[PDB]
RNA sequence: GAUGUUCAAA
RNA sequence: CUGCAUGGCUGUCGUCAGCUCGUGUUGUGAAAUGUUGGGUUAAGUCCCGCAACGAGCGCAACCCUUAUCCUUUGUUGCCAG
RNA sequence: AAGGCGGCCCCCUGGACGAAGACUGACGCUCAGGUGCGAAAGCGUGGGGAGCAAACAGGAUUAGAUACCCUGGUAGUCCACGCCGUAAACGAUGUCGACUUGGAGGUUGUGCCGGCGUGGCUUCCGGAGCUAACGCGUUAAGUCGACCGCCUGGGGA
RNA sequence: GGCGUAAAGCGCACGCAGGCGGUUUGUUAAGUCAGAUGUGAAAUCCCCGGGCUCAACCUGGGAACUGCAUCUGAUACUGG
């Protein structure tokens, strides 16, 4: 059947928003529509940066972009130089002062949107596919994964024919809400055809 | 444990003519009434041998199973097993007790987890509602491990009191090597047993003379090791 | 000092509404040398995953057997589920003649000098059943002794 | 309780 | 332009009660068993039996709304005094 | 013996089995060729012909319907005497002999004191064993001996 | 090596030739077995050597060719 989004479900009960700010009508959209241009242009000179979350507070005095990258290293660069670039872009992108926040990923191997990634990275170097989701799989246990879960699916490795693969290891327990599900999907350019991967990751419960 | 204590409990019963097992040719003195009667002159010498075996068992401190599944000895095993400090099976032989102890020994754990906090452990986070289930599945794991919960092992010998009811218990003790003492009768098979019985199982004042045959064993030679 | 061999490893498959559900088996025998011999048999999604449980049933259903030096003690005929092994003593020095899955079971029991030929079906399970089969088979001639009461006149 | 033919290969 | 190259999304049976796994046992084996059967339940829900013993995903529960009480606040709502 | 054999009565006739003894004295077992018997359909000649029913005809059905369904209907089915020599003629299991745990029947004798014993035939379940498995299992496909028939990839055949 | 179902029990029976044959004693010694003797050419083959520088090659001796025939003996079984 058609399976709700995990994060959208429980967003009140427990998944953080991306953005969480209060505004009215007459900037609701406007602001909305702001955060995109934020978010498309942060993730396409910062592929390489290994960006999992952007999340987004608006202050009605700055802009507050907290950035869950893997590798802080290349995002900030050497004193700084890249990030103040950064901030003079993004913060003409709203027309406000700008405030740049970095997060640090210390479990990769255990987020959702990483896994899947490197998964589609992986689909357009053209490596096996088969391969690539078990290593995803076998990482995420060996470094504490409760639960997983890999979704590729597609005309995978030049099929003719699209084929929906998916292997579980562990527990992935969707319908109990108070489950924590670390849930991403990542789109492969594969030459042959568009490849979807998701991923579920169960971190426990409460 | 002679021929007259035998034959006044009424042992030297056995089931229908039609009923009987041809392997039990030996251990059958005659029919009566279309009756199989087991000989006591053929049981009652090499009945002893059998409780000296278990003796030498329980000199070299043994652990001592006893099955009775059957509603005619349950509570007389229960009883003759306590009395003797050994462990017992009586609600019912789960397949996999001994072959499977990895899976049992899983479920006694969480049996003894229930039992220290039911009772010693604190009734707070009752919530009135899990109570009632936790309690109940408690009871559930004592009635099928309860008698095992303290074994924490596999058993050195194993005591049946039927071959044909207790056949998978008699089928696992025979895969690990455990030597098998069982009452069979007419109608059971002693291919299993390794120290074969004859005897009535159905009468109850007949299976507690063989229960406390055994149960005074085992207390002899605990007594001669102290 | 327990000697593993892999003597087969298969891709079996169980079909459902979705498609092929493929699995692995693997065949190994386990041998510590000096006539103890056991075969198992394990199935597992993955191969080393079904290897390992087939090491596990071997070592507990090795069995024994009666050897004269690295010898058989007498010409021996095993025969399971239509596969006919037959195995005869040979000289010293002529090593191990055998098909390859009843060669590995004769190297780990502890058989050094052998001339087996197998007949009938050539599967590896059967055959290997044959030859454990066969190996039981074989009598010391102490136990023949025993057996008649003869007091060790043949030797 | 009427009738309902067929379907190259990968 | 081709949903018959795809992704994402969605309809459908259908909220249907199912889908499996670990170990044990069985069978030469593919496999089976549990998951069957007697009831029962909204339900593989639960129980008894039973070579099975457990476990997971689904079911349920957790989440939301309403039905009743208690406490806190009292404005912009309320009025017994 | 197999193919087979059902109202009743009579006539002629074959086999089987049981019981207790007399008698012969290995007279046996199997059988290539050979010979006899052998469902149904068919064939020959003479009958007989109610029903059924190939063929054939008409009606319907259907895209078509030389079929299925309907309404008819000849051979044939029946008899006598020949011929044919074939069947999934099957237990898909050649015949004779011995041995090898049991349990519930059916059916026909037969002794004993309501039961018990003892034979013949026959059905079901099932142990060991055997089997690739299904299964067979004292009526074996178990364990053996005697002799005969047959097989040796699928088509062609 | 097989023949219930993979190929494979004649449709069934009778029966001649043929094959096989319960049990005991005597006799024969046909089969059978033992001993002896003759033969089984050489080459080959195999073994232990020798000579070609080695090797192939060549060669000395032995083993083998246990097959056949006769003579003599045994008689447990088969046969008469
Ligand atoms: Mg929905
Ligand atoms: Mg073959
Ligand atoms: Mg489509
Ligand atoms: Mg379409
Ligand atoms: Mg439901
Ligand atoms: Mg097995
Ligand atoms: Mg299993
Ligand atoms: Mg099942
Ligand atoms: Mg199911
Ligand atoms: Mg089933
Ligand atoms: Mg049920
Ligand atoms: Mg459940
Ligand atoms: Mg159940
Ligand atoms: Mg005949
Ligand atoms: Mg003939
Ligand atoms: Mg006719
Ligand atoms: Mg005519
Ligand atoms: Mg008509
Ligand atoms: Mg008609
Ligand atoms: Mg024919
Ligand atoms: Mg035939
Ligand atoms: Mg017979
Ligand atoms: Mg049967
Ligand atoms: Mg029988
Ligand atoms: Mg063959
Ligand atoms: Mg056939
Ligand atoms: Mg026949
Ligand atoms: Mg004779
Ligand atoms: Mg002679
Ligand atoms: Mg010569």
């Amino acid at each position: 059947g058609q399976k709700v989004h995990p994060n959208g479900i429980r967003l009140g009960i427990v998944k953080p928003w991306n953005s969480t700010w209060f505004a009215n009508t007459k900037e609701f959209a406007d602001n909305l529509d702001s955060d995109f241009k934020v978010r498309q242009y942060l993730t396409k000179e910062l592929a390489k940066a290994s960006v999992s979350r952007i999340v987004i507070e608006r202050p009605a005095k700055s802009i507050r972009v907290t950035i869950h990258t893997a590798r802080p290293g290349i995002v900030i660069g050497k004193k700084g130089e890249d990030v103040e670039k950064l901030r003079k872009v993004v913060a003409d992108i709203a027309g406000v002062p700008a405030q740049i926040n970095i997060a640090e990923v210390r479990k990769p191997e255990l987020d959702a949107k990483l896994v899947a990634d490197s998964i589609t990275s992986q689909l357009e170097r053209r490596v096996m596919f088969r391969r690539a989701m078990k290593r995803a799989v076998q990482n995420a246990m060996r470094l504490g994964a409760k639960g997983i879960k890999v979704e590729v699916s597609g005309r995978l490795g030049g099929a003719e024919i699209a084929r929906t693969e998916w292997y579980r290891e562990g527990r992935v327990p969707l319908h109990t809400l108070r489950a924590d599900i670390d849930y991403n999907t990542s789109e492969a350019h594969t030459t042959y055809g568009v490849i979807g991967v998701k991923v579920w990751i169960f971190k426990g419960e409460i | 444990v002679s021929m007259r204590d035998m034959l006044k409990a009424g042992v030297h019963f056995g089931h229908q003519t039609r009923y009987w097992n041809p392997k039990m040719k030996p251990f059958i003195f005659g029919a009566r009434n279309k009756v199989h009667i087991i000989n006591l002159e053929k049981t009652v010498p090499m009945f002893n041998e059998a409780l000296a075996e278990l003796n030498k068992i329980a000199s070299r401190k043994g652990k001592i199973l006893f099955v009775g599944t059957k509603r005619a000895a349950s509570e007389a095993v229960k009883d003759a097993a306590l009395s003797c400090d050994q462990f017992f099976v009586n609600h019912r032989w789960l397949g996999g007790m001994l072959t499977n102890w990895k899976t049992v020994r899983q479920s006694i754990k969480r049996l003894k987890d229930l039992e220290t906090q039911s009772q010693d452990g604190t009734f707070e986070k009752l919530t009135k509602k899990e109570a009632l289930m936790r309690t109940r599945e408690l009871e559930k794991l004592e009635n099928s491990l309860g008698g095992i919960k303290d074994m924490g092992g596999l058993p050195d010998a194993l005591f049946v009191i039927d071959a044909d009811h207790e056949h998978i218990a008699i089928k696992e003790a025979n895969n690990l090597g455990i030597p098998v003492f069982a009452i069979v009768d007419t109608n059971s098979d002693p291919d299993g047993v390794d120290f074969v019985i004859p005897g009535n199982d159905d009468a109850i004042r007949a299976v507690t003379l063989y229960l406390g045959a055994v149960a005074a064993t085992v207390r002899e030679g605990r007594s001669q090791d102290l | 000092e327990l000697q593993e061999k892999l003597i087969a490893v298969n891709r079996v498959s169980k079909t459902v509404k979705g498609g092929r559900i493929f699995s692995f088996t693997a065949l190994t025998v386990v041998g510590d040398g000096n006539g103890r011999v056991g075969f198992g048999y394990g199935k597992a999604r993955e191969v080393p995953a079904a290897i390992q449980k087939a090491m596990e049933k071997a070592r507990r259903n090795m069995i024994n057997v009666a050897l004269n030096n690295g010898t058989l003690q007498h010409p021996v005929k095993g025969v399971h589920t239509g596969s006919r092994v037959f195995m005869q003593p040979a000289s010293e020095g002529t090593g191990i003649i055998a098909g390859g899955a009843m060669r590995a079971v004769l190297e780990v029991a502890g058989v050094h000098n052998v001339l087996a030929k197998a007949y009938g079906s050539t599967n590896p399970i059967n055959v290997v059943r044959a030859t454990i089969d066969g190996l039981e088979n074989m009598n010391s001639p102490e136990m023949v002794a025993a057996k008649r009461g003869k007091s060790v006149e043949e030797i």
